[PDB]
């Protein structure tokens, strides 16, 4: 029951950075907690690349972005403007087969976490 | 080490595994995997593509009859659990095994085009 060192026991690797592929569903802010808790943040996408790999291994996640509003901007949880578009009072963004939806914060949906 | 695996295969339990996007015959998948330094997968348990099992797809895995054997062996040589796949029995002899995350594995001609799961092991 050997891993590599520089991700926890049950997660993966992939591009310099460790997944964890939830299983559970849970609201958005329930599933950015839960990752902060795991000790990293919830599901980050940087390419349309990873999101292409993204789709192969989990067909729909929660990913770190979202409104106060259905028009200020979209913002990540680093505190910028999310450049990728994302396709009535949906405020939060999930990743579904290879596109990035809009859906309502409360519902429960499968989150992954993802390391720096 | 544990932590080798390319850029762009997925490391799980020091392992390293690369899911195919292209369909390739299940020799073309051999020999693809081998060109890769790896192995087509040879499944230990269910559980070694967990961070996978939502996925509905197929993939052809390292699982070919042995005549001589009178029995279904991975690429290594190494037998085939009885527990692993129970419809086994069943699987037609001149086929190719492929196989869904989800548990599921199929028996199919050879020569029909799937994804593909190449895998190194580390020890």
């Amino acid at each position: 029951a050997r891993h590599c060192g520089h991700c926890p026991e049950e997660w993966i690797t992939y591009s310099n950075s460790c997944y964890y592929i939830g299983k559970e569903r849970r609201t958005w802010e329930e599933s950015l907690l839960a990752c902060t808790s795991k000790n990293s943040s919830l599901l980050s996408i940087d390419n349309e690349e990873e999101m292409k790999f993204l789709s192969i291994i989990s067909p729909s996640s929660w990913i770190g972005v979202f409104r106060n509003s259905s028009h200020h901007p979209w913002v990540t949880m680093n505190g910028l403007a999310f450049k990728h578009e994302i396709k009535a009072e949906l405020n939060c963004a999930v990743l579904q087969v290879n596109r990035l939806k809009s859906a309502q914060c409360g519902s429960s949906i499968i989150y992954h976490c993802k390391h720096k | 080490d544990c932590c080798s695996c390319q850029e762009k295969w997925v490391g799980y339990r020091c392992n390293c595994y690369f899911i195919s996007s292209e369909q390739k015959t299940w020799n073309e998948s051999r020999h693809l995997c081998a060109s890769q330094k790896s192995s087509l997968l040879q499944l230990q348990n269910t559980d070694e593509l967990d961070f996978m099992s939502s996925s509905q797809q197929f993939y052809w895995i390292g699982l070919s009859y042995s005549e001589e054997h009178t029995a279904w062996l991975w690429e290594n040589g190494s037998a085939l659990s009885q527990y692993l796949f129970p419809s086994f029995e069943t699987f037609n002899t001149k086929n190719c095994i492929a196989y869904n995350p989800n548990g599921n594995a199929l028996d199919e001609s050879c020569e029909d085009k799937n994804r593909y799961i190449c895998k190194q092991q580390l020890i």
